[PDB]
């Protein structure tokens, strides 16, 4: 007789604990950090780390809790560790934009292939991607009076011209702007090929010095959630 | 000289294939043709368990056919009571990613692992962490309690190991696979176990000897789940090409294949019944199917889940079957 | 003569049947499946329940009164019928206001939507709306505070076979303000803000990516504001004008507009239940 | 990595010397076991609700 009462009390306690934990589970937002090797993924986290087999990082922005999960120690050409990440809010992609000359095949081509594989994955059909184009000043140094040229490694650069809607940063030559926008459009072509209106991409330009990486991620996550809510009610 | 060694290996494969083909006296369907079919089978839900905040990947029935355990991605293990549909324990985790769980044969210990390369064991009656086993270089996929003082595990680094709880150091390490290993099953007498890797190959191991005995390469894609026949002389596998094949230890080749032209989804779980007549397999089409072992004829469908099925188990007494899905719900069928 | 009275019965019965069927189907579809048990789906459930109650209660009695041209029930039953009408009409609009406010909070406050809205708070809101709707219907109609003073009203009240709607200016203004005019400006402001946000997001997407790659927003907002406005606007204007100055609006026009208002019942399921999940649920059963 | 190759050859050599039986005998054994244990499968044979523990 008393066994039923004891089980009922235990069930009530467990239900209370689960109800308490549900709020904190729903409050936080989860992000995934994926990058190819030599990317800078490590440097970016510590600056974010300096401010407020697996790695977890906690940081709060405007009373909103974000949690970031580097997956590491498992280098796989084929990834089966990606079916578990279909509920994340956004995916942060880091690519070394200055390494088009470095030969392993090319590193930039390998990064493009990885991005194409990620974009078309079956379980990530409704996951947006935030793109960080690292190593800006190395690319500037290579482009400005450099023996190596993009023409040799990437032939279709020759037919590429600067977009009319571009907004080049002050004090830079047109050549570095052309290279940066060519790489960004090369990524955006794959982004657009099969967008289907369910998930987008947010390209960005950064360097070791920049400390705004925290504000950008927050704005992109807010935009992603707002766009998803807008699309849910058939308003976009 | 490497090409000459490759030539020698190529020659051996042909001899093994010829030896396997020489034993194909008659097909299984030809032998089993005069048996009356079991007819249509129907099952209805009896219990529904709620309380998991996220998707479920694994579950394991208890040895008394009363208790069961389940692990979800919210970072919690919950031990249920199917008779009274109420919970007994709720163990939080250090890491929120878990891919497997197991229940001790004596009902004393519970183990679980995830993306972090650590297998943790909890003492139910003392609920705190008891031992942490580390040394794998890849994510764990499945683990089974061979006894109360030793466990066998498989990871994503193309290896399987047999741990020692008291010492915490590896005892025997099995190597030979090429791709990731996702599942394993043990014989009733705990002398041999089988594993299914991602290179479309299944192997038979020896626990005591620590060496491989046989190799089966029937499938053509990734192998996700594996089950073992109650008799102890057969096993079944499920792959991503919507096919199930029943192999044989004594014959050393497959005997029957289960497939249909209206399904193009994957397979995530495979299990038998007490008598072995029924084959239960979960699919990616949000439901489950019940095959016939000796006829390859469909006999029933288990529907009711709003998302894909990622778990399956049958009690020791064979009185009910429980399924897990990404809809964060567990169901009992009878 | 007889043929004309003969005709409207068929269409009125069809209206009754459609009203009953749509809301009962929505209710059973939501109840049967656990995947639709959502916070935003409780307000729709309350709306469907209120609409079904109104369509099963007031419409047949009004049909019988119009066809027979003589109220054959007691005065208490007619008062109960009028109270049911007022309660259901009042409760069928504040639910739309609540839905609009919920959508506004969901869109304009994405990071606080989960914390602000809870399954426990939605029930409190629904009960508050229902109790305030039932406070303005039953309480002032069971008492005689709404009754007029002219001789025709008194003569009809004395007779046990006549009961029309006669009221003074105070109630005719207060009920209209509580039911329709107040929940209109809120909806207009909410939908204007939502449209502004949608236009801003579309402009941002076009600026970011439009080189490789409006009509949608208006259509959805339109099929939402215009249906309700066209259905319920004229009646809540004639309600004021025929009281502010007598001998302007005849009884026939008042009754016609009041019945035009009832036709809004059969359109809510076709507007708020067009999501693909609802289509799957409808195809699952009785299909 | 070539060193590996000899280890593979030994494994194939050890896995090729196994006695095998005709598939007819194995099929007959499976048939006999399934027929023998066919009367104790609650899933196969619908048991009366008196002994069913999940009948509410
Ligand atoms: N100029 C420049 N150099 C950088 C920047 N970030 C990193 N580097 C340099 O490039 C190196 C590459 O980053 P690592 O620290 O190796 O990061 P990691 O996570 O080990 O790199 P992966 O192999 O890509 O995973 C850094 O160690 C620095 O030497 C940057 O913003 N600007
Ligand atoms: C005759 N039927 C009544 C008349 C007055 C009235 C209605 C509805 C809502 C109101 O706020 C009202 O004042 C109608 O349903």
């Amino acid at each position: 007789r008393n066994e039923e009462k004891a089980q009922r009390e235990a069930n009530k306690k467990i239900e209370k604990q689960l109800q308490k934990d549900k709020q904190v589970y729903r409050a936080t937002h989860r992000l995934l950090l994926l990058g190819a090797g030599e990317s800078g993924k490590s440097t970016i986290v510590k600056q974010m780390r300096i401010l407020h087999g697996i790695f977890e990082t906690k940081f709060q922005v405007d009373k909103v809790n974000f949690h970031m999960f580097d997956v590491g120690g498992q280098r796989d050409e084929r990834r089966k560790w990606i079916q578990c990440f279909n509920d994340v809010t956004a995916i942060i992609f880091v690519v070394a934009s200055s390494s088009y000359n470095m030969v392993i095949t090319n590193r930039l081509q390998e990064a493009l292939n990885l991005f194409k594989s990620i974009w078309n994955n079956r379980w990530l059909r409704t996951i947006s991607v935030i793109l960080f184009l690292n190593k800006q000043d190395l690319l500037a140094e290579k482009v400005l009076a450099g023996k190596s040229k993009i023409e040799d490694y990437f032939p279709e650069f020759a037919r590429y011209t600067t977009p009319e809607d571009a907004t080049p940063e002050p004090g830079e030559d047109p050549r570095v702007t052309r290279a940066k926008y060519f790489i960004r459009d090369e990524f955006l072509r794959i982004s657009t090929a099969s967008g289907d209106g369910r998930h987008y991409c947010y390209p960005h330009f950064t360097c070791a010095v920049d400390t705004e990486n925290i504000r950008r991620v927050f704005n992109d996550c807010r935009d992603i959630i707002q766009r998803m809510h807008l699309r849910q009610y058939e308003l976009l | 000289e490497l090409d000459q060694l490759r030539q020698e290996a190529e020659q051996l494969k042909n001899q093994i294939r010829d030896a396997r083909k020489a034993c194909a006296d008659a097909t299984l369907s030809q032998i089993t043709n005069n048996i009356d079919p079991v007819g249509r089978i129907q099952m209805r839900t009896r219990r529904t368990l709620r309380g998991h905040l996220a998707k479920i990947y694994a579950m394991h029935w208890g040895t008394d056919s009363r208790l069961l355990v389940s692990a979800s991605q919210d970072g919690k293990l919950i031990i249920w009571d199917s008779y009274t549909t109420n919970k007994v324990h709720a163990i939080p985790l250090r890491s929120s990613w878990v891919m497997t769980c197991a229940y001790a044969p004596s009902g004393n210990y519970v183990a679980c692992g995830g993306l972090d390369n650590i297998c943790s064991i909890y003492n139910l009656k003392t609920v705190r962490v008891s031992r942490e086993l580390a040394g794998h270089t890849g994510y764990l996929s499945c683990c089974r309690f061979l006894d109360d003082n030793q466990i066998v595990t498989s990871s994503g680094d193309t290896t399987c190991a047999l741990w020692d709880i008291e010492t915490g150091q590896q005892t025997t390490t099995f190597t030979g696979h090429t791709g990731d290993v996702m599942s394993l099953s043990l014989a009733p007498d705990t002398r041999l176990f089988v594993s299914g890797a991602c290179d479309a190959s299944a192997k038979l191991w020896d626990v005591r000897e620590g060496m491989c005995r046989q190799t089966f390469t029937g499938h053509e894609s990734d192998i996700n789940a594996i089950c073992f026949f109650p008799n102890g002389n057969a096993f079944a596998t499920g792959s991503d090409d919507a096919t199930c094949r029943l192999f044989d230890l004594r014959a050393d080749q497959e005997l029957m294949t289960y497939s249909h032209d209206n399904i193009i989804c994957g397979i995530t779980s495979v299990s038998f019944s007490k008598s072995g007549r029924l084959l239960l397999a979960g699919y990616d089409d949000f439901n489950c199917n019940v095959w016939d072992a000796l006829k390859a004829d469909r006999a029933g469908v288990l529907a009711g889940h709003d998302n894909r099925v990622s778990c399956l188990g049958v009690t020791d007494d064979g009185m009910a079957v429980a399924t897990g899905s990404w809809d964060s719900f567990l169901k009992i069928w009878n | 003569d007889e043929v004309w009275v003969v005709g409207m019965g068929i269409v009125m019965s069809l209206i009754v049947l459609a009203i009953v069927f749509g809301n009962v189907l929505v209710i059973t579809a939501i109840a049967k499946f656990e995947r639709l048990q959502t916070v935003t789906n409780y307000f729709i459930t309350s709306l469907a329940c209120a609409d079904l109650v109104m369509g099963l209660a007031v419409v047949p009695f009004g049909a019988a009164h119009i066809l027979t041209k003589t109220w054959t029930f007691g005065n208490f039953w007619c008062e109960f019928w009028t109270s049911i009408d007022v309660l259901c009409v009042t409760a069928s609009i504040e639910t739309l206001c609540v839905i609009a406010v919920d959508r506004y909070f969901a869109i304009t406050s994405p990071f606080k939507y989960q914390s602000l809205l809870t399954k426990n708070k939605a029930r409190v809101i629904i009960l508050m709306v229902w109790i305030v709707s039932g406070l303005t219907s039953f309480l002032p109609i069971q008492m005689h505070w709404y009754r007029a003073t002219h001789q025709e009203a008194i003569n009809c009240y004395a007779e046990e076979t006549c009961c029309d709607f006669f009221t003074n200016q105070a109630y005719a203004i207060a009920s209209s303000i509580v039911s329709f005019y107040v929940p209109l400006v809120i909806m207009v402001f909410v939908y204007s803000r939502v449209f502004q946000e949608a236009k801003r997001q579309l402009q941002k997407i076009d600026k970011s990516e439009g080189r490789f790659h409006e009509h949608k927003a208006l259509k959805t907002l339109g099929i939402i504001m215009g249906t309700f406005t066209l259905c319920w606007l004229p009646f809540f204007i004639v309600n004021i004008v025929h009281v502010i100055q007598d001998n302007l609006i005849r009884k026939e026009v008042y009754i016609l507009l009041n019945w035009i208002g009832y036709v809004n019942s059969g359109f809510n399921p076709l507007i708020y239940c067009r999501s693909p999940d609802f289509r799957i649920a409808f195809q699952e059963l009785l299909c | 990595s070539i060193a590996q190759a000899r280890k593979l050859v030994e494994q194939l050599k050890m896995e090729a010397n196994i006695d095998r039986i005709k598939v007819s005998k194995a099929a007959a054994d499976l048939m006999a076991y399934c027929e023998a244990h066919a009367k104790e499968d609650p899933l196969l044979t619908p048991v009366p609700a008196s002994e069913n523990p999940f009948r509410e």
